[PDB]
């Protein structure tokens, strides 16, 4: 559960939303925090990434820090279909209503 | 004005072969203390025509050397002289160098200066550094149809008498008898009238020069003597690829039998990419040609000229030591070993600069 | 045209071919003049 | 042939586009005359005007 | 300087510059079910989530040896992508490869990503010396700054400033001072800095301005030629 | 003040309307010429002189021609505070032009960047001389990186030479007369095999 | 002739009419169409009037076009034909 | 520290050499490299590559060293309608409109100043 | 205010691997192999003299 963090190791956190309010913020401040994004305060819930400076490489960085911080693991299949806000806020609740319903994780 | 500053004098006509004096133009460098390189231009042909090349912004030579456009005996201002011995005529550069405290210089030409430049370093290569020759070769040329279009116009201009002749007369007689366009602009420009507008006449010794061509013998200019002997320094020729004065065939097998230290094609010889056309003569007018010209004088110049034989590069000054021979220093307790060659200041001679240093370097101890 | 064919068949204009600049007619008289002037 | 065409096979007409080793010198392998030239066409032309 | 002059260099015989679907007998022809009893083929449509799951791994398994270097990171991206965007900004026609452009390039990095896995791909490699080198140069910098001295990088940033000042206020006349101007100005200290190393400044006289230095020098008897004869 | 002072005004105007291309920036730069020829127009018009004594003398109605000179006076003294605009234009300029002030500055970084790129690699060449007089493994750290490209083909078997080259153009060079003159294709591995295999009602496939 | 029209009750000074006049035997008048050079006049007037307002005194009082004039009125032809929105398809 | 003559060039450009007979004969094929080092010195192949996102990343670490560059990257990163870092320059619209929203507000300054100073007695 | 910068301090060291040296390179190339044949033949034998042996 540990990272390295500019040389230095740090306890790496997870996070539980399990609320609307809570997702829609998470994205936006994982969207403003990738390197690669334009226009990081006219980013909103409906921005589409590829008005960002966002190709389907980012995108998968994207997911790829969303494992990180939530846990989870997206398969291949799942990451070329987020292309905008939204589908990260409906993705990560379909994944919260999947494991609350049927008591496991999704196929990987 | 500043950048620009030639000389000024009259041609006097000399008995003596050794009281002949050159003049030309001198280009200041950008910096305070570069060393010295002089250039020959064309014969017959002026030397203002080379100023743009030297003072363009986009090639910067001038930020590399300070440049000597200067004049053989009998030609442009010059002393005149009917002797064309590349003996004689290195000597007088010797004494110009010497008259003006050059110590040592960078020698280029164009076409047939290139032969004058070459000579220089034969008959004095301690006093030389480099020679970057420009569509020409050490080689007799008295049989190449472009000498012998020179040859047979500068015959042709022994015929016009200025006295009786007016003005139109001339310029009736040089387009028909001058078919070339360069040469025939070339010879125009030479032209010019005396103070109090006695009478007009050419710049460069029409009697001299054509006896010397006409005559068609080993002094004559087209050919090269096996009297001039070996240039043993850093030389660079680069030629166009369709050039009527050096033919890549066999004109380049020359350079190799007068020059010692020429590598070959590649490193010392090139030839610049361009069509069939009798004007690639003269580079300075084609950016193309003059762009590849700049580049290659200003690496030869940079990086080969004034360096040590058995080195490479000037990289190589200070960390590549050549091997010495067995008991060549008068010291009978020297351990024979490897050094680095010694290369002395461009104007070593005429400063203090040496005297100078060592003051410092005591000072340091 | 036809009779021009067939008709077919100044230190500041030199010093500007050297450096093979393009030259107007106008810009030689302005020159002149300011030398003369 | 991997020396020659990384070198000559370039052309005005097309799009040369960098590789990761081009990418790991300039981001992290320039020289301090580099870091000099950047900073001094700042300061001059971005900050001094 | 030189260019090609052979106008027919880049003709082959499916077409000029053709490096997608050369010329061969054995071309493909298409198949009829009617009349196909039985096939054998490797050709599959997963291809396009291999090359998604294959940048997820090279990428993931590449930051466990960056030790969360958050400038380093984003840079490995920027490389990364560059790799992986080859078939989308090429010259040659990847959607017309003889047997699918797509397998090959998934195939061809999966060679990359399995000496990924083991830390041997020579730009694993070659981005850990990198990046050393850099460090050591930042870190020289940090030493001298906590201690108040004055890095080479500033001295040279201080004296092309006052160069400037210099340069412009005697030029009156004009009042572009060009980028040109800028850079020869710079390039010339460069000159006599990049010298200077070799060569220190001891006098006023400044870098590499001691022309004793370029007398005739041998090696020092603790250190001679020990990869041939000296005489 | 009239002449010569509003010559550089049209060199910046032309300029910048010389760059605009689309008819939107045409329209703006139209705008822009209008308010700078607004704010240049020159107003010269002879501002005449009042002699109150002549008009007190020939006629005028008792404490009127005074009344007026007093009065005219009392404006002619009030005049535009220079001082007290000059300052508020130079501390803030406008919030628009703050906008394009930070952008215009790191579009310009990215093209100085650029510029120091070409600029640093021409100083570096210049200690690069004669190509072909250099031994194999000193060129190849003159072009840091190509041997680490190098061990990256080797280290995958792409041994077929320009294989991951857009351009072969060494390859092209070596098949100028070759007997079915053809350049390997792009990214080929020398393992991969795609070979197929059908049967068919007929033989051979066919 | 579409410049020479003039309407009724409406007399022009003889400086302004230089400046027009001018305009047309130039071939200025020829980008724009025929339909909008009378108006065209106007607000060319107009625009003279408010910000050239120094070059119509020199044409009055020194009562000659001279050189400086000329280009300078030569220059704003044609960029005031480009700044008012006029029908340039001639 | 010393920094010698700005115009003098280093001593290696001005110290010079001269041939004299007899001459060594050999011919050098190659340059000496008994040790592999090249510190300090950029590689070549950063020779004639277009414009790309290392520009604006490396622009950013650069800036972000100044305080004023700091400002340029939060304010462009965050205030800025563009999709892509590659700022690239082919019109001026975005700049006459930023001209004309600021040139024309200080309009009616002059016409302001009018009103107090007219406005302060009647003539009549 | 720039004068008053200051400069953060930067990460101690890279990853190094403990198996890759400059004399023992893991991976392979032509490069390598240059340096060894040309530390085997030596450099090149540069003659001081004005003729040849033979
Ligand atoms: C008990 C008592 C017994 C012992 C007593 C002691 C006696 C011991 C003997 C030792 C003698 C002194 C040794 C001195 C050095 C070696 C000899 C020598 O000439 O070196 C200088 C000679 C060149 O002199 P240089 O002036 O210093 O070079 C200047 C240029 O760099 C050169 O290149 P360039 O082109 O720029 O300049 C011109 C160049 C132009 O000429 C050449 O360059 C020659 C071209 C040859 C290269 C062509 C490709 C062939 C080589 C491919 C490699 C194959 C071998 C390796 C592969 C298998 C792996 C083992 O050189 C020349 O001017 C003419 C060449 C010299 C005259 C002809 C000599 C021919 C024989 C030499 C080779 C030996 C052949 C094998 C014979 C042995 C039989 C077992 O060097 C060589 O060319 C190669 C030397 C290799 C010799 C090995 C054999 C050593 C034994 C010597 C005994 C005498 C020869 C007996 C054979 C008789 C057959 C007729
Ligand atoms: C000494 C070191 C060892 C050397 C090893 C061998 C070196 C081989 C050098 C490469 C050349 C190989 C020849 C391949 C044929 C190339 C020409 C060609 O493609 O034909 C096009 C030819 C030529 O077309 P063209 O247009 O390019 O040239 C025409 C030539 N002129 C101009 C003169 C008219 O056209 C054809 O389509 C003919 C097709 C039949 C080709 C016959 C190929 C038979 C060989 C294939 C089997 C080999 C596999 C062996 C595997 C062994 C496994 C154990």
């Amino acid at each position: 559960l540990t990272q390295y963090v500019e040389g230095q190791i740090v306890n790496r956190n997870q996070l539980t939303l399990k609320k609307q309010e809570d997702i829609e913020q998470y994205v936006l401040k994982l969207v403003r925090g990738y390197f690669r994004t334009t226009n990081k305060q006219g980013l909103n819930i409906n921005s589409v990434l590829q008005d960002h400076g966002l190709d389907e490489f980012d995108s998968i960085e994207l997911a790829m820090q969303v494992e990180e911080d939530l846990g989870y693991v997206i398969s291949a299949e799942t990451i070329p279909v987020l292309n905008k806000v939204k589908h990260f806020v409906n993705y990560i609740n379909h994944v919260e209503q999947f494991k609350a319903e049927n008591g496991k994780a999704p196929i990987a | 004005s500043r950048i620009i500053n030639h000389l000024r004098g009259d041609p006097v006509y000399q008995d003596n072969t050794k009281d002949v004096s050159l003049r030309g133009t001198f280009l200041r460098g950008k910096y305070d203390d570069l060393p010295t390189m002089i250039f020959f231009t064309e014969a017959c042909d002026l030397t203002a025509n080379w100023i743009p090349f030297f003072t363009n912004p986009q090639y910067d030579i001038l930020a590399h050397r300070n440049v000597w456009l200067l004049n053989p005996r009998n030609f442009g201002n010059s002393d005149r002289h009917p002797s064309f011995d590349l003996q004689e005529m290195s000597d007088d550069v010797m004494r110009f160098m010497y008259s003006q405290k050059i110590s040592m210089a960078t020698l280029g030409g164009h076409g047939i200066g290139g032969k004058i430049a070459l000579a220089v370093g034969c008959y004095h290569a301690e006093r030389v550094t480099g020679v970057f020759s420009i569509d020409s070769s050490p080689m007799d040329q008295r049989y190449h149809e472009a000498f012998k279009e020179f040859k047979g116009y500068v015959n042709a201009l022994t015929e016009i008498n200025f006295k009786t002749w007016s003005d139109k007369d001339v310029k009736v007689f040089l387009k028909e008898n001058i078919k070339d366009p360069k040469w025939r602009s070339i010879f125009t420009n030479n032209i010019s009238k005396n103070a109090k507008t006695q009478s007009d006449s050419f710049n460069f010794e029409i009697n001299y020069l054509n006896h010397n061509l006409n005559f068609n013998k080993a002094d004559s200019l087209g050919n090269w003597a096996v009297k001039n002997g070996i240039y043993t320094g850093r030389a660079h020729f680069i030629f166009p690829e369709y050039s009527r004065w050096v033919h890549l065939a066999t004109n380049t097998l020359p350079m190799h039998k007068v020059c010692a230290r020429v590598k070959g094609f590649g490193h010392d010889i090139f030839y610049v990419q361009g069509d069939e056309n009798p004007l690639n003569h003269w580079v300075y007018d084609f950016e193309n040609y003059a762009n590849v010209v700049a580049s290659k004088l200003n690496k030869f110049l940079h990086s080969y000229d004034g360096v040590h034989a058995l080195l490479k590069d000037r990289t190589e000054i200070g960390n590549f030591m050549i091997p010495d021979r067995i008991k060549s220093r008068n010291d009978s307790k020297h351990i024979y070993g490897d050094y680095s060659p010694a290369h002395l200041h461009h104007n070593w001679r005429f400063n203090h600069i040496y005297e100078k240093h060592d003051e410092l370097d005591k000072k340091l101890n | 045209k036809r009779l021009l064919e067939k008709l077919n068949t100044l230190e500041v204009e030199n010093i500007l071919k050297r450096y093979h600049i393009n030259y107007t007619q106008a810009l030689i008289d302005e020159l002149v003049d300011w030398k003369t002037g | 042939t991997h020396f020659f065409n990384r070198r000559h096979s370039s052309s005005q007409e097309f799009i040369r586009f960098r590789t990761y080793t081009e990418v790991l010198l300039k981001i992290s392998a320039y020289n301090d005359f580099f870091y000099v030239l950047n900073n001094y066409y700042y300061n001059q032309k971005l900050i001094l005007k | 300087g030189y260019k090609i002059r052979n106008k027919s260099i880049f003709w082959t015989r499916a077409g000029w510059k053709n490096n997608w679907h050369p010329k061969n007998f054995n071309a493909p022809r298409p198949s009829y079910g009617e009349f196909t009893m039985g096939i054998r083929c490797r050709n599959d449509h997963h291809s396009f989530l291999r090359y998604v799951q294959t940048y997820r791994n090279m990428s993931r398994h590449c930051k466990q040896y960056f030790l969360g270097d958050k400038q380093l990171e984003e840079t490995f991206i920027l490389g990364l992508r560059s790799l992986f965007l080859v078939p989308y900004d090429s010259q040659c026609l990847t959607d017309q490869i003889k047997h699918g452009g797509e397998r090959r390039f998934v195939d061809q990095l999966d060679r990359d990503f399995e000496l990924i896995s083991y830390n041997t791909h020579p730009y694993q490699l070659f981005t850990y010396t990198v990046r050393n080198e850099h460090l050591a140069w930042k870190n020289e910098q940090y030493e001298k700054i906590q201690k108040g001295e004055k890095t080479f990088e500033q001295e040279l940033l201080d004296y092309l400033d006052e160069q400037v000042l210099a340069e412009k206020a005697k030029l009156r006349d004009g009042q572009n001072f060009s980028i040109e101007r800028m850079t020869e100005i710079a390039l010339h200290v460069f000159r006599k800095a990049r010298a200077g190393k070799v060569r220190p400044a001891q006098d006023v006289r400044g870098p590499d301005g001691n022309v004793n230095d370029f007398l005739e020098q041998r090696r020092p008897f603790e250190h001679p030629n020990p990869t041939g004869v000296t005489h | 003040q009239a002449p010569g002072n509003q010559d550089k005004i049209l060199k910046w105007i032309s300029t910048l309307s010389n760059k605009a291309t689309t008819g939107e920036s045409r329209s703006y730069c139209t705008q822009l010429s209008s308010l700078v020829s607004f704010y240049n127009k020159q107003h010269v018009e002879q501002i005449p002189t009042i002699d109150f004594n002549e008009w007190k003398s020939v006629i005028s109605t008792q404490g009127l021609v005074d009344k007026v000179k007093e009065n005219y006076e009392s404006l002619i003294k009030e005049q535009y505070n220079t001082d007290a605009i000059s300052k508020q234009i130079s501390s803030a300029s406008s919030k628009a032009l703050d906008d394009i002030e930070n952008e215009l500055s790191f579009h310009a970084a990215i093209w100085l960047n650029a510029y120091a790129d070409y600029t640093m690699f021409l100083f570096e060449l210049e200690e690069y001389n004669d190509p072909n007089d250099y031994l194999m493994h000193e060129n190849f750290d003159f072009f840091r990186g190509l041997e680490t490209e190098l061990e990256e083909l080797t280290e995958t078997h792409n041994y077929i030479p320009g294989a991951k080259d857009d351009v072969n153009l060494r390859g092209y060079l070596a098949t100028q007369f070759a007997w079915g003159k053809k350049v390997i294709s792009f990214y080929r591995h020398p393992a991969d095999d795609f070979k197929c295999a059908k049967a068919t009602k007929n033989m051979l496939g066919r | 002739v579409e410049m020479l029209k003039q309407n009724q009750y409406t007399p022009m000074k003889v400086e302004e009419q230089v400046c027009i006049i001018f305009a047309g035997v130039k071939g200025f008048l020829d980008a724009l169409v025929t339909s909008e050079v009378l108006k065209f006049e106007k607000k060319f007037l107009e625009h003279v009037r408010t910000n050239h307002s120094a070059l119509l005194k020199r044409i009055r009082d020194s009562g000659d076009l001279s050189e400086v004039d000329t280009n300078e009125l030569n220059t704003i032809i044609p960029l005031f034909i480009q700044e008012g929105g006029f029908k340039l398809k001639a | 520290l010393q920094w010698g003559s700005l115009a003098e060039r280093p001593m290696v450009d001005r110290v010079m050499s001269t041939s004299t007979w007899p001459v060594p004969y050999y011919q050098r094929l190659f340059k000496a490299y008994p040790i592999r080092e090249k510190k300090d010195k950029m590689s070549l192949l950063l020779s004639d590559i277009d414009i790309d996102d290392t520009n604006w990343y490396q622009a950013k670490d650069f800036l972000r060293g100044s305080f004023r560059g700091r400002q340029i990257v939060d304010y462009v990163e965050n205030n800025i309608a563009s999709n892509t870092y590659i700022l690239i320059q082919q019109d001026v619209a975005n700049m006459a409109k930023a001209y004309v929203h600021d040139i024309c507000g200080y309009i009616d300054v002059a016409n302001k100043e009018n009103v107090r100073i007219l406005s302060k007695g009647d003539l009549i | 205010k720039e004068n008053t910068g200051s400069m953060k301090k930067p990460m101690a060291k890279a990853y190094e691997h403990p198996y890759n040296s400059e004399h023992h390179p893991l991976n392979f190339s032509a490069v390598k192999i240059a340096e060894t044949f040309h530390d085997f033949i030596g450099p090149e034998q540069v003659s001081p003299h004005y003729e040849s042996f033979a």
